[PDB]
């Protein structure tokens, strides 16, 4: 009944603005039907740049989805997810910016699997995602399972097992699958 | 829509050329993207044939170091000398040409057209600058020119390097010249070209390249007000730029953006970006997997 949710979404330019489109209303619905023991939500927009768009207070005040999420735009950068990742965890899973101590912490990545720019690699970001506890679940788009080394940058990104931790985004069946996962917490 | 580019070759000096090329890029993209099913598929030796009227009319005014002019007994250029060159690169797919020509021709723009520091003066500008682009009237006297005679010379490159094995030289020093001399432009053309050629000689990494990446005006085109085939081609140029790298990111934009221009190659002076228009819209579809 603790519990902080982060989502970090790759803008880059890989993604078409349908993807972007897309996870807006993906990340909405996520919301509007999970208002549940004070489930705390984070975003942060990651390309080249990078862009957090509420942290908890921020979302602490204003509950409604859909007057959140219509406005965000894209970047339209590169992909810099491991840079984006400790930001996450060291900015938005700061106390400083809503966290509440003894919260569950997951991480929400929607991103097409194609690290790029990143002047990070992902050896550094997951250990230290290990060492401090932050529940990675990955939402790979687009083309992300045509290839190869799209799908196993993802498996990279998720926690153990990825077979409760890496999704499709089509399937609206993850959010089910945390809400069980959840639920029996 | 592109029914309007196998055009008639004709005129004294380079007018088959600018025939030459709207007849030599369509087979060029057509070709590569496989799209040879709508027409019959009796023409592809017609044009063939249209080329073996134009370049080998092309020829007519050959010069003693294998040097191009539109017109002989003129101290010839090197614009059109380098450039016909590049518009063959794209003949190769199909027309059968032979290659000590170029070679023979190189060997001169190497020995009396590069300074031992990477310019490259001009040493006879043209009657005809509508042909050029992007090329009349910007200030950056000769970093255009040294980028666009190492694109027409590496285009090229693995061909000339039995024949004449003096050209590395000149792409290299040329390439130098450029990369610790690349950062410090204005416009966003010179910008363009030139960090083609580090791409080409794989050197467009470090802030050389954050200065050509940034000049993206939305991110899907180098802006500037000159004419829209300044932008249009510059744009065709980092994208050629690109892929290069494989970039798979910003290359989207691009498309989008060069994808609702709706242009599809015509007009007197509309030369160069049709060329480019469809050599990268076809090396694109080269590269990305469908
Ligand atoms: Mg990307």
């Amino acid at each position: 009944e603790d519990s902080d949710i982060a989502f970090l979404i790759d803008g880059s330019g890989s993604i078409i603005p349908h993807d972007f489109r897309r996870m807006k209303e993906f990340v909405s619905t996520v919301m509007e039907q999970l208002k549940k023991s004070k489930t705390l939500f984070s975003l942060m927009q990651y390309s080249e740049e990078f862009r957090i768009h509420f942290t908890f207070k921020e979302f602490q005040n204003n509950p409604n989805p859909r007057s959140l999420v219509k406005p965000i735009t894209q970047l339209l950068g590169r992909t810099h997810t491991a840079t984006g990742i400790r930001k996450v965890v060291r900015e938005l899973f700061n106390i400083t910016n809503g966290a509440r101590k003894n919260a569950f912490k997951i991480l929400v990545v929607i991103t097409d699997g194609e690290k790029f720019g990143d002047p990070l690699g992902y050896e550094d970001v997951i250990p230290e995602a290990d060492r401090e506890g932050v529940i990675r679940y990955v939402i790979g788009v687009g083309d992300a399972f045509r290839s190869e080394k799209s799908r196993q940058e993802l498996n990279t990104i998720a926690s153990k097992p990825p077979r409760d931790h890496v999704f499709q985004v089509n399937n609206f069946e993850a959010l089910k699958t945390i809400q069980n996962q959840l639920r029996e917490k | 829509r592109l029914k309007h580019l196998i055009v008639t070759p004709s005129g004294c000096g380079e007018q088959n050329m600018i025939g030459m090329t709207p007849t030599v890029i369509a087979v060029h993209y057509l070709d590569e993207t496989e799209q040879w099913e709508k027409f019959g598929l009796e023409k592809r030796q017609g044009a063939l044939e249209l080329i073996k009227k134009g370049y080998t009319q092309q020829l007519a005014f050959r010069q003693p170091s294998s040097a191009f002019a539109a017109f002989v007994k003129r101290a010839p250029s090197t614009w059109l000398t380098a450039y016909v060159v590049k518009v063959f690169s794209l003949a190769v797919n199909l027309i059968a040409i032979d290659s000590q020509v170029l070679c023979g021709a190189v060997k001169w723009l190497i020995l009396e057209k590069q300074k031992p520091d990477g310019v490259f003066q001009e040493d006879a500008p043209v009657i005809h600058q509508e042909m050029i682009g992007g090329l009349r009237n910007n200030n950056e006297k000769d970093m255009a020119l040294t980028a666009f005679v190492l694109i027409s010379l590496q285009e090229a490159k693995d061909i000339c390097e039995e024949q004449v094995n003096s050209l590395p030289g000149s792409i290299t020093k040329a390439g130098d010249f450029l990369e610790a001399n690349y950062m410090n432009l204005q416009r966003s053309y010179t910008v363009a070209i030139a960090g083609y050629a580090l791409a080409q000689m794989g050197r467009l990494k470090g802030p050389l390249l954050n200065k050509f990446l940034t000049t993206a005006k939305d991110k899907n085109r180098w802006e500037d007000p000159g004419k829209q085939l300044y932008n249009v081609e510059a744009t065709s140029y980092a994208l050629l730029a690109l892929l290069q790298l494989k970039d798979f990111d910003f290359v989207p934009p691009v498309v989008r953006w060069l994808n609702e221009q709706r242009y599809y190659g015509g007009g007197y002076g509309s030369t160069q970006a049709t060329f480019m228009v469809f050599q990268a819209l076809a090396q694109y579809q080269k590269d990305a997997p469908d």
